[PDB]
């Protein structure tokens, strides 16, 4: 969701 | 006894619980340095940190800190070093890592784009005549040669260091058939991919250890890096059947976090394992019976 990843 | 816990997972569909279980008696160390606000940069994901207990140091007095971690098994005889794929200021220092850490291969897993989305910067050089300078870190990176196969390449690199005027060979393995979802339907491609790596000489301990990376180095790579040390330790041990995937997961997430991402990865992983062991365990009929499978010309 966020750029980052799980 | 994995033959049986495949199926009686498969029929049962405990995939989700099984993994799930791993989940929660994953390790957890902490990521100090990983966490550092002058790090944030080098972080491609936020929530995807080395240990610090077992994160690769760079050997620059500066900032000595890269999201790669050293995954040491023991008892099957290898070490790997997982990572994220470079990020764009994050590419010298790879290479940097690449050369202090003399690792014969690096294992990309992953393509740069994937999900309509860069999961890894162009690390390496396309073209034989556009060479990449890292100048932050002073090596050179030539691409000497490459090897298109249906579902992987083999890249022969040059890095060399600009400093001491030395250099040295880095086999590039690029699985590059994984799907952008899910997991491949077979193994087949993978093991064979697997096995490429194993006959370059890249793992042996006379190197160091092989660069595995994916774009966040967990998922993906952790499924290379399962896979091939739970077939290292079958074809080693007095009954293979005595191989637990599970234990070998968790002692490998003692060392990087959240290796194997889904329960499909945890089951392809199962598959490449159950697979690669029962043409190597004795089918003296072949060694390598990937012919359809992996295609090939």
């Amino acid at each position: 969701d966020a750029d980052e990843y799980l | 006894e994995m033959e049986k816990e495949f199926e009686q997972i498969d029929k049962s569909g405990s995939w989700a619980a099984i993994y799930q279980d791993i989940r929660h008696e994953a390790s957890d160390f902490p990521c100090r340095v990983a966490k550092l606000p002058k790090n944030k940069n080098r972080n491609r994901y936020r929530d995807v940190s080395p240990f610090d207990h077992s994160r690769i140091k760079l050997h620059q007095e500066d900032n000595d800190y890269i999201n790669a971690s050293l995954i040491k098994m023991e008892e099957a005889q290898r070490s790997y070093i997982l990572t994220q794929g470079p990020l764009p200021n994050t590419c010298g220092h790879f290479w940097e890592m690449v050369w202090e850490q003399k690792s014969r291969g690096v294992v990309m897993l992953n393509r740069v784009m994937e999900k309509g989305s860069l999961k890894c910067a162009q690390y390496w050089p396309q073209k034989e005549e556009k060479e990449m300078i890292f100048e932050d870190t002073n090596l050179k990176l030539t691409l000497i040669s490459e090897d298109i196969k249906s579902y992987y390449t083999v890249r022969q690199l040059e890095l060399e260091n600009l400093t001491t005027q030395e250099t040295r060979e880095i086999l590039h393995f690029h699985y590059t058939t994984w799907p952008d979802f899910g997991v491949p339907e077979s193994p087949a491609s993978f093991l064979n991919f697997l096995f490429k790596v194993r006959e370059s000489g890249s793992l042996s301990p006379e190197h160091g250890p092989v660069v595995v990376h994916c774009s966040a180095g967990i998922g993906r790579s952790g499924t290379f890096c399962l896979a091939d040390t739970c077939l290292l330790l079958m074809d080693k041990r007095k009954d293979p059947s005595s191989v637990d995937i599970k234990k070998v997961l968790l002692d490998m997430r003692k060392f990087r976090m959240g290796l194997i991402q889904t329960a499909e990865q945890l089951r392809f992983s199962y598959l490449a394992v159950i697979e690669g062991a029962k043409f190597i365990m004795g089918d003296s009929s072949v060694q390598d019976q990937w012919k359809e499978l992996s295609h090939e010309d």
